C-alpha cells in the first residue's frame, strides 16, 4: 500500500553536475509540482490554473513568484521580525526571469489564472538557484496540463580564460567577464539578460548560441519526465476568427493601407476610425442585419489587422508610424550639471523619452547591506529607477516600485557596472536615481545614458562612457526588418524587443525578450550591428555635452567631509 | 505513450 | 444638566478581583461601547454593525480588532516612528481569540458588518487584558443590540500545586503547569486554547469545566448591565426556508441517500448533481411554473441537505465520505533528513496534507525581541507557518502572513514548547518553519509531527516525541460521532472541532471550537478518548522515522561556529 | 531644428529672491509641468488629467503627491533599503497643503481624475521648497489647461523684530515668532496654516492680509507664463439644473422652511423626507409623466435646497440644526486622572465630541529621529491623533493613519507646541496620544483641550492651558453669520471653516479653509472675535477640571528611574 | 425592564 | 494672446 507514485529523471549529469527532477511525492495537489536538485541546491516549483475563465478576462493573468527560505543556508532571518517578509531584490528579478519566457508560451487566446512558485529550500552555496528555478517551473509547468508549449531550458553562461563555460559556480563568476542568462524553447531562444565586460558582439552571441545548445539536455529531461508523469492535457481550442478576419482584410484592407499612407497626424487617425466604423457597420455588429460576429470583438480582430498592415508598409519602403527609416535614431539632447548643488546631475532627452539622473557620491555607512543565502554582502553601486505616470500622460497611484521599476533599474546596472573605477582609485559608494520624466520608448537606456552623463558629471573616473539602445524586429516569412530605437507603441508591434549598451569596445549588457521562432543567428547577428550603429550615434551625441569626467567632485559633497579645510583640520588633529 | 502540450 | 448617563456594574468580585463595566461616558456614538477595568487593567470595547445588508452579501462580515497602545504601561513605542503601528503578534492572536467564539452566536442569516474593537488603555503588569478584552467586547456586544445570542463569559485557568487557579496573575503563570483560555455561554463552552505541561485528558477537562462554572458570574454581570443599559434589539428575522425543506427532503431525499452510498469519485458526484439539477427544475426554479422559490437559493436549501444526510449516513454505520470508520486515521509517511545541508528537517504525510518542516539552530543575536506592555522580553523559541494556496490546488496572493497562519503557527508553537530542552542544557534559539505542501485537515497538527521529527533530526535534545490530531463531532438528539483526523471538507459538516496534540505522558495542547450547545463533559470525555488512540497511533507512525533525537546537531551549523576546528581555535586563543 | 520650446518667467524677484518658472523642456507629456525654482531650491511639479469620466464618478478625484529625494540635499537616504519609500510626515503635510486650496478651484461639477505631483530636485538649505510646490502645483495647473480658476499663490510669513518678513528662510524662522503659511487667489484667501507664540488676532489677521498682498506677484507671474504657454482649455460646462431648480423650490419650498421649524428629531426629519418623495412624484421622477429629469439626480439638487434653506432660516433668527445659537457652545465637560497609572490623562467632551488623551513621559531614547533634506533632528514632542470609525458609529479598516489623522494630530501639535516648557527647565519627550471616541466636529480641537489637560495632570509645567474652538461661516450676498462650535454636517454647510486655538494671552494655531470669494478682512475681524469668546469660554471649562499643572511626575514614571530611590541609588553610585 | 437578543 | 480657465 504505497503512498506517493515517485517519477524521477535524474540521469541528467548536466555540464558535470548532477540535475534530478522528482515528481509524485510533494505537493500532489498542485496541477505540477516539481522537487528540483542541481548538485546540493534544492527548489520546490508547482504550478496551478484555474479550470475556467474569469467573466470578461481580456488579458492572460499569469503570476510567478521566487521566493527564498533562509534556513535554506542554515540561517534565521536578521529582520527585528524574524521571518522573511517583502519580496527582495534577488527575488523580485528572479520572478521576473522565469515569466518573461514562459508568459509568450501559453497558448493564444488561453486566460485562466495561472501561478507558479518556485521556493529554495536549500543552497549549496556554490550552484545558483535561480537557473535552477527556471528549469524547475518549466518542470512544474508541462506537468501540470496547462495549455504551455514549452519547456523552456535555460543556462547561465561565463567567459572565462577565453572560453564559455556552463553554469558557473558563485566562485567561477568571479573569474568571469560575462554573465549571460539565456533562456529557450528547443527552437528558440527566448530571453537574454546579460552584464559584460566590454566583450564583442561576436562574442556574446556566441554564449547566446552556446547557451541554447547546451540547455537542450534539461528540455529533454523534462519532456522525459513529461511522457512518464504529465497530467491530462487541458483541452482548450482557441477562435477560427481566422475566417472573418479574410472578410474585413479584403474590405478595409486597401483602405488601412492608404489609410497610413496620409500622414498629419489627426487626419491619419481619422482615416482609420472611419475604416474601423465602417467594416464595423456591415460586419460583425450582428443587429439589423445578421450575423454578424459579436461586435466590438470585431475590434480585436481589426487592431490585428491594422497591425498586420503597419508591419507590412514597414517591410515595403522602410517607413514608419512617426515617419523614420528602420535606422534612424530619435533627435537627442544630453545636458548635465542642470541641479549645480547635486553631486552629478543630467537631462537626457531622445525623442519623446526623458530622464533626469542625479548622481550623489557616500561612504561606508552608504553601502546597502544585502543578506543573500549564498553570503551577506555590502553594495556600494546603487540605482533607483522611476516610472512616474505623468510620463506617459497619465495618472496612476506614487511610491512604492514595481516587478517593472527593479528590473529597469536593474538593467541599468547592469550596463553601468562594468565600467565603474575601482574601489581603490574612487572609494565611493555610487547611488544613482533617475526620474523617467517623459517616455516613448526605452527609458531604461535614457537612464544609462543620462548616468555616464550624471557620473562623469559628478566627478567619478568612469573607465569608458556606456550608451544604450532599444531595438525591435519584424519578421515576416519573406523578410525581416530591424526597427532602430523602437517607439512605445512599435513594441507591441514586433515579434522581438532587446536593448543594447556599451562602451566604444564593446558590450556591456544585452537583453532580449523573444517573442516567436525563426530568428537565425544570421538575423541577430545584423540586429546586433545595427545596434551597434545607433549606440556609436548616441554616445556621439552625448560627447556633446561631457566627453571625459571632470577632473574633481562636486563642492558639496564629500571625501570625509565636504570642506578640504575640514578633512586637513581632521587629519592635522 | 502520454499525450500534452509540449507535444 | 447632567451629560452622560452612566451605568455601571462593579459588583463582581471575581475571584479575588474588582471588575467593572461602565458603560454610557464613553464612546456614545457606537452601538454598544463598555470601559471595563480588573484591577487596575483598563480597556475600552466597542460595537458597531451597520443597518442594512450589502446587496449581494454571502456571508457574515464580522470584524475584530484589538489592539494595545504603549501608553497603557507608561512607554513610547521603541519603533523608529515611535507610533504603534500593523498588529503584532500578541494583538492578533487576541483578535482571533474574541472572534472565534462570537462569530457562531450572532443569528443564522444575519449578514450585516459588525465590528468590534478593543482597546488597551492601562495595564497593570499583573492582570492580562486580553481575558478581559474578551470579557468587554462581549458586554459591548450585548449592550449594542446587535441579533447576538451571548453574552459570553471567559476565564483564564491555571494549575498550580496541584489546584484549578482562576486568572492567574503574569507572576501565577510562571508557577503554572498549564495555560487554559476558555470561553463560552451560560449553556456551553465554545472555545479553548491552552498550553500544557503533559497534564492528563481528565484534568485538562476539568480545568475547561471549572472555567465553564468561573466564568458564569460574568454573564451574569453582563446581563446586569445589559438589563439596566442595552439599546433596543435590532429586529431580524430569518427565514421560514425552513418549510421548502421539507418540500425538496421528501423528493430528492431517498435520491440524495443512496446517491451517497454509490462510491467511485465521480459516479457519486455525478448522482448528487442529478438529484440536484432534478428538484431544482420543478422546485424553486419558478419561471416556466410558478412557483417557485428564487432557484439557486433552493441550491443553499439543498447544500443544507446533502449535509444532513451526510451526517445521518455517518450516524447509522460509521461510514464517511472518504470511506473510513469514525476511528480510521489516514495513511501516514514522516520522513527526516529530507534536506541534508539544512538543521533538521522533516517531510510528514498524513493522507492529502502534508508539511515540510525545517529546523535552524543560532544564537543570541537570532532570538526575537518583543516589547510587550507587560515588559519587554527575548523569545528564542520559533514558529513560522506558510499556507500557500498550491497546497489546495489553487492560486492566490502570497507573503505577508494571514491571522490564520499566525495562530497555526501558534497552535504549533504551544503544542512544541512544553517539550523543548532547557537553556542550559541545550543554549540554541530554534526557529522552525514548516510550509504546508497539500492541506486536507489538519496541517497545523502536521506542523507539529514534522517539528518533532525536524527537531530530532537536528539533534535538539526534545524531553519526548509530540504528535497532534485534528478532530470533529457530528452531534443529533439521538445519538453523536466523534470523527477522527477530519478530511477539510467534513470541518464544515461538525459541531465541533478540536484539536490535540501531546506526548507518551499527557496533553500538551488543546484546541476547541464548538459551534451549539449540548456538548456534555460526558461527550468530551470521549472524544478526548478517541482522540488519545489516534495521536498515540501517529506517534507510533512518526517514530518508525526518527524514534530519539540524534545525539550531534548537523555538521552545518553551529555551537560558536560550524568548525569543532574553529571553535577549538577561539578556545585556544 | 529645436527641440524643446522653452518659456520662462524669471523675472520675479519675489521679496528679494529670485523665482524662475520654467516649462516647455521637461515633462513634456504631461498636461502642464513646471521646473520651478527660488533661491537654489528646485521643485518640478506636474499636473495630469483624464479627458473623460469613469463611469457614475460621484466625486471629484483629485489626488495631490508631494515628495523628496534626498539627492535634492547631497544624501542617500538612512533606511536598510536606501530608497525612499512611503511618504514621511512632512511630505504628507505638503500634499495636504496643496490640495486644500486647490480642490475647491476647480469647476463644480467636474469630476475627472486629477493628479498633481511635486518632486524635489534640490534644496538650497535656506528657502522651504514647501511653498515653492504650492506656487509650482498652481503654475503647473494653469498651464495645464484643466478647468481650475486659479492661479493661487502662496507665502510663508514670520514675525520677528516686530514685522511681517515674508518667507523668511531656514535661519530666519529660528528667530521668529509665528509661522504662518497662507494661500490663496487673486480675489481671495484659500487656506491658512499656523504656529504662533501668543499674538493676538490683530497682528496674526495682519499676516493673512499680508501673506495675500505678497502673492499677488506670483499670481501675475503666473498668468504671463500661461498667457504664452498654456495648452488649449479643456471645454466642459456644468449643468443648468439651475432651472428645475427653480421649479422644485416654489414647490417644496415653504413646505421645507416649516418642515425644519418642526423641532423633535423624528418628525423633523420626517417632514423632510415627505418634501422629497413628494416634488420627487411629480417631478425628475420622469416615468408615468414624462418629462421629468433623471430621478435621484433630482435628489441632489433638492439636497442643495434643504442647505440654501437650512442656511437661510440661520441667517433669520440665529438658530441652528440643534437649536443653538450661533454663538451658543456645547456643554463641556473635561475631567483628569482617568488612566491613574498613564503618566497624565484625560477625558474631553465637547457635546458629542470626545477625546481620551494620554502623556507618556521619556528621555533621550524616546525622541524620534527625522531626517530632513534640510538636515537632520530629533524631536521631543510627538503627538498622535487617531480617528477610529466607531467614534462616528461606523464601521472601517484600522491601522495605518491617513492624511488626516497625520494633519490633525499637526494641527493640535502647533496649538500646543508654542507653550511647553524648555528642555532646560524640564528635559522629558513628551508623547501624546489622542484617540477619538465620539466625533461630531473638531475632534482636533478637542484634542488640543483634552492635551493641555492630560499634560498638567502629567506634571508638565505647561507654561499656559490652551483650548481651542472650531468656527463656520454662513456668507450671502445681504448678511452673514458666524457658526461657534460646529456640528459636523454644518461643516459641509458653510463657505468657511476655521480653528482657533491659543491661551489667554493670545494665538497659538490659526487654520481656515476657505471655500469662496468675499470673506472681506472686516468678516475675518469678527469671526476671529467670536472664536475668542468661545476659546475663553472652553478654557474656563477647563480650569474647573486642573487650572494649573501638578507639581510632581505621576508616581509611574520616569525622571532616571521611576523610583526616587533607584535615582539616589545611582547617585550615590 | 429590557428586552432584546441575549434574552 | 491665450484663452483658457484662469481667464
Amino acid at each position: 500500500q504505497d503512498p506517493m507514485f515517485d517519477i524521477k529523471r535524474k540521469t541528467i549529469e548536466w555540464g558535470g553536475k548532477t540535475l534530478v527532477l522528482e515528481t509524485g511525492r510533494i505537493a500532489r495537489q498542485a496541477d505540477g509540482a516539481v522537487l528540483a536538485t542541481m548538485g546540493e541546491t534544492v527548489v520546490l516549483a508547482t504550478a496551478v490554473f484555474a479550470k475556467s475563465q474569469k467573466p470578461g478576462q481580456d488579458f492572460f493573468p499569469l503570476t510567478v513568484n521566487y521566493q527564498e527560505k533562509t534556513f535554506a543556508a542554515g540561517k534565521i532571518p536578521g529582520g527585528f521580525f524574524k521571518r522573511e517578509g517583502r519580496p527582495s531584490e534577488k527575488e523580485t528579478l528572479v520572478s521576473r526571469l522565469i515569466d518573461r519566457p514562459i508568459r509568450p508560451l501559453f497558448v493564444k487566446g488561453f486566460k485562466n489564472e495561472v501561478q507558479v512558485v518556485v521556493t529554495v529550500l536549500q543552497h549549496d552555496l556554490e550552484n545558483d538557484p535561480d537557473i535552477l528555478g527556471m528549469v524547475a517551473a518549466s518542470a512544474a509547468l508541462c506537468l501540470s496540463g496547462a495549455p504551455f508549449m514549452g519547456p523552456i531550458g535555460a543556462a547561465r553562461v561565463g567567459w572565462v580564460d577565453g572560453a564559455y563555460v556552463l553554469n558557473p559556480t558563485l566562485d567561477e563568476m568571479k573569474e568571469s567577464k560575462m554573465d549571460l542568462v539565456v533562456a529557450g524553447t528547443a527552437d528558440a531562444v527566448m530571453m537574454v539578460e546579460s552584464e559584460i565586460q566590454e566583450l564583442s558582439e561576436e562574442i556574446v552571441l556566441g554564449g547566446v548560441n552556446f547557451a541554447h545548445q547546451q540547455m537542450q539536455a534539461v528540455i529533454d529531461a523534462i519532456i522525459d519526465l513529461a511522457e512518464h508523469a504529465a497530467k491530462e492535457p487541458f483541452a482548450f481550442e482557441p477562435e477560427d476568427t481566422d475566417a472573418i478576419k479574410a472578410k474585413m482584410k479584403d474590405l478595409v484592407g486597401a483602405d488601412i493601407a492608404a489609410a497610413y499612407k496620409i500622414q498629419k497626424k489627426q487626419d491619419r487617425y481619422e482615416a482609420v476610425g472611419a475604416a474601423k466604423k465602417k467594416a464595423i457597420a456591415a460586419l460583425g455588429l450582428s443587429d439589423e442585419n445578421p450575423t454578424g460576429y459579436d461586435p466590438l470583438k470585431l475590434g480585436a480582430i481589426f487592431k490585428e489587422l491594422e497591425a498586420d498592415v503597419v508591419r507590412r508598409g514597414i517591410l515595403d519602403t522602410g517607413l514608419r508610424i512617426d515617419g523614420r527609416d528602420v535606422k534612424t535614431v530619435r533627435p537627442i539632447l544630453g545636458e548635465v550639471g542642470i541641479l549645480p548643488r547635486t553631486h552629478g546631475s543630467a537631462l537626457f532627452t531622445r525623442g519623446e523619452t526623458q530622464a533626469i539622473v542625479v548622481a550623489t557620491l557616500g561612504t561606508g555607512d552608504d553601502e546597502q547591506f544585502i543578506d543573500a543565502l549564498e553570503g551577506t554582502y555590502k553594495e556600494s553601486f546603487l540605482l533607483h529607477y522611476n516610472f512616474p505616470p505623468y510620463s506617459v500622460g497619465e495618472t496612476g497611484r506614487m511610491g512604492s516600485p514595481g516587478r517593472r521599476e527593479i528590473g529597469h533599474g536593474k538593467l541599468a546596472w547592469r550596463a553601468l557596472r562594468p565600467m565603474l573605477p575601482t574601489k581603490e582609485d574612487f572609494p565611493y559608494t555610487i547611488r544613482l536615481v533617475s526620474e523617467i520624466t517623459e517616455s516613448n520608448g526605452s527609458s531604461s537606456m535614457a537612464t544609462v545614458c543620462g548616468s555616464s552623463l550624471a557620473m562623469m558629471d559628478a566627478g567619478v573616473p568612469l573607465v569608458r562612457p556606456v550608451s544604450g539602445i532599444a531595438m525591435g524586429l519584424i519578421l515576416e516569412q519573406d523578410g525581416f526588418a530591424v526597427l532602430s530605437d523602437i517607439l512605445g507603441d512599435e513594441d507591441h508591434l514586433g515579434d522581438m524587443d532587446f536593448k543594447v549598451a556599451g562602451t566604444s569596445e564593446g558590450l556591456t549588457s544585452l537583453q532580449m525578450d523573444i517573442k516567436i521562432a525563426g530568428i537565425t543567428p544570421a538575423i541577430m547577428e545584423q540586429a546586433l550591428a545595427q545596434a551597434k550603429e545607433g549606440r556609436a550615434h548616441i554616445l556621439g551625441e552625448m560627447n556633446k555635452a561631457m566627453d571625459a569626467p571632470r577632473a574633481d567632485v562636486g563642492d558639496f559633497a564629500p571625501k570625509s567631509a565636504s570642506d578640504g579645510a575640514k578633512i586637513k583640520a581632521a587629519i592635522d588633529w | 505513450p502520454r499525450r500534452g502540450w509540449w507535444r
